[PDB]
RNA sequence: CACGGACCAAGGAGUCUAACGUCUAUGCGAGUGUUUGGGUGUAAAACCCAUACGCGUAAUGAAAGUGAACGUAGGUUGGGG
RNA sequence: GUCGAAUUUGGGUAUAGGGGCGAAAGACUAAUCGAACCAUCUAGUAGCUGGUUCCUGCCGAAGUUUCCCUCAGGAUAGCAGAAGCUCGUAUCAGUUUUAUGAGGUAAAGCGAAUGAUUAGAGGUUCCGGGGUCGAAAUGACCUUGACCUAUUCUCAAACUUU
RNA sequence: AGAACUGGCGAUGCGGGAUGAACCGAACGUAGAGUUAAGGUGCCGGAAUACACGCUCAUCAGACACCACAAAAGGUGUUAG
RNA sequence: GCCCUGAAAAUGGAUGGCGCUCAAGCGUGUUACCUAUACUCUACCGUCAGGGUUGAUAUGAUGCCCUGACGAGUAGGCAGG
RNA sequence: GUGAUUUCUGCCCAGUGCUCUGAAUGUCAAAGUGAAGAAAUUCAACCAAGCGCGGGUAAACGGCGGGAGUAACUAUGACU
RNA sequence: GAAGACAUUGUCAGGUGGGGAGUUUGGCUGGGGCGGCACAUCUGUUAAACGAUAACGCAGAUGUCCUAAGGGGGGCUCAUGGAGAACAGAAAUCUCCAGUAGAACAAAAGGGUAAAAGCCCCCUUGAUUUUGAUUUUCAGUGUGAAUACAAACCAUGAAAGUGUGGCCUAUCGAUCCUUUAGUCCCUCGGAAUUUGAGGCUAGAGGUGCCAGAAAAGUUACCACAGGGAUAACUGGCUUGUGGCAGUCAAGCGUUCAUAGCGACAUUGCUUUUUGAUUCUUCGAUGUCGGCUCUUCCUAUCAUACCGAAGCAGAAUUCGGUAA
């Protein structure tokens, strides 16, 4: 038997987190070989049992969808019981950890009437989203994802960094985070221009005045996705901050 | 068999989906508990 | 990509017919009015029984758009349309 | 899946023919600045040899 | 050691129509087509016929529209007779 | 197997086809049931099987190109037949010679690239990346990242001068 | 399993390889006479139990290419060097 | 070089068979011979091509006559019956 | 739904269902209202159920896995 | 007696609605199914010295990036090595010498390039308008991309010149629909004006299954038309692997290379098995084992006769003829 782990994304971020945590959890006890592939890998096993054990391990940390197919090796008669070659297709959700997502309309209305223009916030057995403009959270299971799948709007490689010119912390806080009125300037714009951008970020306490932050920039971007073209363009912000670039 | 009932069919004898039907369900779906606010034994 | 907010291009205007100076902007599509002939015909075909009668395109594969620049001559206000390649980022060099 | 057997025999049954050259090839692909003048040169030569 | 056939007789399968393409025969020929109809009849035949209409004589443009001789209807190269 | 009953049975009567009835087998509904029978639409459609009826003469192939939800099929070009038409030995030709071009295969030479070199004496440059967490203020770990000087080995075999 | 060039079979009979779609010869109207190809000439079987020089005796010899199975390693068996 | 061993598979069997041992085996050479629908010559049929003949004889030239070459064929095309 | 009697029927309301005698505008059609216009029309406000939020329910569908630390060494079918 | 302009009923409108209805559920493929995209493309190699040439052959790549990384011009020489200079060393900055490209040219690979196509500096918008011809894939159709001019207008340079994007080879898209730009041109057909709509010429929004349908499963209750084009048992071919025979036999067997066994590698056989194709049967060749019964092979377990041993006898071993 073999399991074929795939993720249809260039930057295999959750895949790299998974191959990091497999050495912590030590799930590679029965691996015959580790073959590479186009965008995932293959684990090979001499029995169906550790294939099911590896899938049961992946289904506790990774949002997956898997099948099982078979090839008849040899039909051995006098018993009627042939032997088998089994192949499992473990496919990860293609939304990584800090990804700008435009959710479907009825899906966004289903999960708590969240805003349609969200970030991803945590990858686990389920996929967690986050509104940046209000501290609002939603959860999407892999089974509900794969009925009508969708891909992220902008990858983590589309991030451009900014300089935090002001933090106004006059927002409403949930746990571990706090809303703000952060005034940022892009560090290809300050030094030549003199203009800024106001955002209601969820990084209202993680970054102070002056430091470098990293986020998406919608105003210069050029998207082609029907979910984004259905959005009201008067309510999509210009900047979405995702993470602080802590220099050390 | 699945012609005869919403509960029918299968390789084991199980209902499969939730057996509390809705109140606004049509005639032919109402096979179970019709507008069940509670279910189950309370304490005994 | 980046483009300057102005460029000296050939103006096809009747009074100019020369290299004048154009202000460039990005072209955004119109509002897709409701009395277009293929909208009146579509509504008349959709009204009734029969369900969805026209195909609804689903299998999208592109991830960018072609950038169209609208160039307005400063002399005679005649406009032209250039097109660039597909890019993911596009701003104007103010 | 692209077997080129019998294709040369099929090509050589009805011959492989030359493109049959003529006098005065077409001036449709030549330089237009030359062709515009060659029109006037031919017209002037005809009008000269007409009244001779 | 693929499928049909035990044998015999009779029946049994590229037809007709509407609109067309190429080629051929015929009639007339910048015209052509009598037969919707009328007259007539030895009576579903044959014979005779007006007006229209179809195609052709002119194209081009989305359309409004415009609409084919500088010249022994042109010059050169071959060309049967 | 059961045999005094949830028993067996006659006659009457009710339920009719996407309907009935079912102590539930998709069972039964006139030898028909995972949707009865009869007539019509109907000579339903089939890129799929089978058949396709006289003789002789002359000429005679293709299983290949391109596109197709295309691979038991079409269109398209090719091969082939028929009708000819303009001419009358021209222009040509699956061929050779002469002159002049293009090639980089055989042969010929050739020596190095790191993984597999049996890696020695080891270097210790401590160069970070990636991921998780991180009111990121400060930063932790999962880690991986370099052998180092000469140089091994008979051809592994990369490549070109001709 | 997949290609390159040519020839062929498919579409093809005839002489030969006992027989065989593809090999050798040679492509076909109906006959007569002559000469040959590929293959053969003890007998079946048309044709030399021809001629010339050698080798081999096998208690499963060997005899028409495709072709219808054969190696490494031995034998002072025999012959030649 | 030849022969033997190495060389084992299941119905009874295959240089085609009988059989062959100074071969009817093997290597090589020289002749003679056998015979295909092939080559050569002749006759006839057909097809194609070229040419002659409306002197005017059966006004017909559809014919008649002279010469040469050729003839395989599935799917298929055409022609004469 | 389970299938006499005896004896039990544990822990989960996150998910999916069902339900509510909970908040009230977040979305919200047709009609109606207002504004611009010559008008066709366009825009805006309001906006019912439903959805979303909040609660209940497992003899409803169903589910019942792991890691670290507790000193000399061990981590308990213990405690964090 | 109750209810009362509310229910009811009629018509529109939103929610719910597998209870029911109609459908669909791509292709390639060493079977199908996963996986992959060999489905639109690019480089080297397969590929066998013009061109053409296949495989789910191999090594990679594309769906991007750039107002400069486009265009013109001017200066200059790169990687690397050596020799020197306070801190300064392996390795900061400066100077000289050698330096045919061993550097760089956005990105795969290949080609190309030295008063450059590289590195700096200056000026710019030829990344423009009009449509034709041509090359590649090719039907000599489309799409994409290039090539050389023509008529304009420009840029740069003292000038000759060069420039119609990127040094070259990839970097992308029809009809219908919507929308923009232009003559402000045509039409709304009884005649007008203004909105509105429809046209013409060029673009954009997209079909990546990339010459371009809008689409989930199951059937062990299944059905039809066919298929040995293709899996199923049997055979045919094949020997990787399964078995046995010889070949050199390191050593072990008490220093006893063979009375026996065991290395590396090595030649080869039989179909009596694992595998590989798909050739025969898909208008059916009845599918495991056992019972029954006959015959054949030898690669001999026993019996017969020999020979050889760390064979004294006894018992064993090994070998020969032998079915
Ligand atoms: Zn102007």
């Amino acid at each position: 038997a073999t399991v074929q782990i795939r993720q249809k994304v260039p930057h295999k971020r959750t895949f790299l987190f998974l191959e990091q945590l497999i050495l912590k959890h030590n799930a590679h006890v029965d691996t015959i070989s580790i073959s590479e592939a186009k965008d995932g890998l293959d684990f090979f096993y001499a029995q169906k049992n550790h294939a099911v054990k590896m899938i049961d391990f992946l289904n506790a940390v990774v949002p997956i969808k898997h099948k099982k197919s078979e090839e008849l090796i040899s039909q051995d008669t006098h018993t009627g019981a042939s032997t088998y070659k089994f192949s499992y297709s473990v496919e990860i959700v293609p939304i990584c950890k800090d990804d700008l997502v435009v959710l479907p309309k009825k899906l966004a209305k289903s999960m708590g009437n969240i805003s349609q223009f969200v970030l991803c916030s945590k990858i686990s057995n389920t996929v967690q989203f986050m509104d940046p403009t209000t501290l609002q959270t939603a959860d999407l299971s892999p089974s509900v994802y794969w009925r009508a799948p969708f891909n992220a709007l902008a990858d983590v490689t589309q991030l451009v960094e900014f300089i935090v010119l002001d933090v106004d912390s006059t927002g409403i806080s949930r746990g571990n985070r706090v809303l703000a009125d952060i005034t940022v300037a892009r560090t290809s714009d300050l030094g030549v221009n003199d203009q800024v951008y106001y955002v209601r970020s969820h990084l209202g306490g993680i970054c102070h005045a002056g430091d470098s932050v990293m986020g998406y920039f919608i105003a210069n971007s050029n998207y082609n996705s029907d979910l984004f073209d259905g959005l009201n363009i008067d309510y999509v912000p210009d900047v979405v901050l995702v993470k602080k670039l802590y220099q050390r | 068999n699945p012609v005869d009932h919403p509960h029918g069919g299968g390789n084991h004898q199980h209902i499969g989906k939730a057996s509390t039907i809705s109140r606004g369900a049509v005639s032919g779906q109402k096979a179970g508990l019709i507008a069940a606010r509670r279910t189950g034994l309370l304490r005994g | 990509v980046n483009v300057p907010k102005t460029r000296k291009t050939y103006c096809k205007g009747k009074t100019c017919r020369k290299h004048t100076q154009h202000k460039v902007t990005q072209y955004k599509a119109g509002k897709a009015s409701l009395f277009a002939q293929g909208k009146r015909r579509y509504d008349r075909k959709q009204s009734g029984f029969g369900g969805q009668t026209k195909p609804v395109f689903h299998k999208k594969a592109k991830t960018t758009k072609k950038v169209v620049l609208r160039l307005e001559c400063v002399k005679c206000k005649t406009r032209a349309q250039l097109t660039l390649k597909r890019c993911k980022h596009f701003e104007l060099g103010g | 899946n692209h077997t080129a057997h019998n294709q040369t025999r099929k090509a050589h049954r009805n011959g492989i023919k030359k493109p049959k050259t003529y006098k005065y090839p077409s001036l449709k692909g030549v330089d237009p600045k030359f062709r515009r003048n060659h029109k006037h040169a031919l017209h002037g030569t005809a009008k000269a040899l007409a009244a001779a």
